[PDB]
């Protein structure tokens, strides 16, 4: 997404997959912690600008 | 299924964008995949408008709208590259007769 | 820092050991083996079968 | 203890044996010349007979072939980009996506986003 | 069941072809609307060039 230079857009798609496993009822806690912290982790490593 | 279809709407992006396809024929495209996807999903579950399929349907629309945003980007960037080299092969030609 | 090389460390132990393997295998054993190297020639006989048989871009092209 | 090495030291027994055999088997050797013909022929016949004997687990398989390509293509696409303080393209874009675009402060529209990330849908129906 | 799918589905396609009309939505069409004369121009200027 920000290959065009559309931040707006990478966003969004970080907050799909963000909500997509908040939501989910087939795992327990400590999963959808788990899952989320290492997303988050990853996202900023791919980050190409300071903005 | 849909972190397969995910990555397939972006990968045939650029496979249109390389063979100079018109916007008609990737947005046809994008649609004959989207409604492909809706009719399995009948299935695979009651499609019951709770959290998590509404959640699967906000994945669904911003898989769509960031190829269709690409797609333009990457034809924007062709065309410059296409006019530089055709504008330097335009310049070469008049050197060539200058000598003649 | 010592820190700093332990993953180039941790690649290069894999050289030596089978470095030291190799050598092991050859004092354990000769004639058979240079046969069939000689037969993997038909291999590249069979690849030598297709060895053997071998609208701006046109005008560019042209122009070149 | 000495009575742990027994094991040991019977299955090393048979290793000596053999090692002698073998010397003795050489020694009582011109059948040679007969012997290798066995093999070379032997050899070639093997060798014919070998060139002779010559859900969920598909999309698993079409993801990761789809996400190699995905790579592949971010890869070669990134490296123009790489130029841009010298290409003058991608300056000429540039200059473009700002004309279009104007038809900030970043830390603003990430909280903003933010607020309201995990209720999008709901809030839209 | 067949009966429920078909109206799930159907309010599906319709939410995601609707989605496009609303603020946030039109103004994406004006941004893809200039993009398309950009290039289009240079294409035939190359093309002439050549």
């Amino acid at each position: 997404a920000q290959q065009s230079g559309d931040t707006e857009q990478a966003l969004q798609n970080v907050n799909s997959f963000i909500s997509s496993v908040t939501h989910d009822d087939s795992i327990t806690a400590e999963n959808k912690i788990k899952y989320t912290s290492q997303f988050v982790v990853n996202a900023f490593a791919n980050a190409n600008s300071t903005g | 299924a849909l972190a397969s279809f995910q990555l397939g709407l972006q990968n045939t992006a650029q496979q249109y964008v390389n063979s100079g396809k018109t916007p008609e024929e990737f947005n046809v495209h994008v649609q004959q995949q989207t409604n492909q996807l809706l009719q399995e999903a009948g299935a695979q579950g009651l499609n019951l408008n709770d959290k998590d399929w509404q959640a699967w349907l906000g994945s669904v629309e911003h898989s769509r709208n960031t190829a269709n945003a690409s797609y333009q980007d990457l034809n924007l960037k062709r065309a410059a590259v296409l006019q530089e080299q055709s504008w330097g092969a335009r310049g070469n030609a008049a050197i060539a007769d200058f000598v003649t | 820092m010592i820190w700093m090389f332990a993953a180039a460390a941790a690649q290069m132990i894999q050289g030596g050991l089978q470095y030291a393997q190799d050598a092991k295998n050859q004092r354990r054993q000769k004639a058979d083996q240079k046969y069939n190297e000689a037969v993997r020639s038909a291999s590249a006989r069979q690849i030598t079968e297709i060895n053997t048989q071998r609208s701006v871009e046109q005008n560019l092209q042209e122009v070149g | 203890m000495i009575w742990m090495f027994a094991a040991a030291a019977a299955q090393m027994i048979q290793g000596g044996l053999q090692y002698a055999q073998d010397a003795k088997n050489q020694r009582r050797q011109a059948d040679q010349k007969y012997n290798e013909a066995v093999r070379s022929a032997s050899a070639r016949q093997i060798t014919e007979i070998n060139t002779q004997r010559s859900s969920v687990e598909q999309n698993l398989q079409e993801v990761g072939v789809q996400l190699a390509a995905a790579e592949g293509n971010l890869m070669q696409n990134a490296e123009l980009t790489e130029l841009s303080l010298d290409s003058s393209v991608m300056n000429t874009v540039d200059q473009a996506r700002n004309s279009i675009r104007e038809l900030t402060d970043w830390a603003a529209t990430g909280s903003a986003v933010g607020q309201i990330g995990t209720s999008m849908v709901a809030n839209k129906l | 069941k067949t009966a429920q799918a078909a109206q799930q589905t159907a309010s599906a396609k319709g939410y995601l072809e609707g989605q496009q009309d609303s603020q946030q939505g039109r103004e994406k069409q004006v941004r893809n609307f200039f993009t398309k004369e950009a290039y289009e121009q240079g294409y035939n200027s190359a093309s002439v060039n050549s």
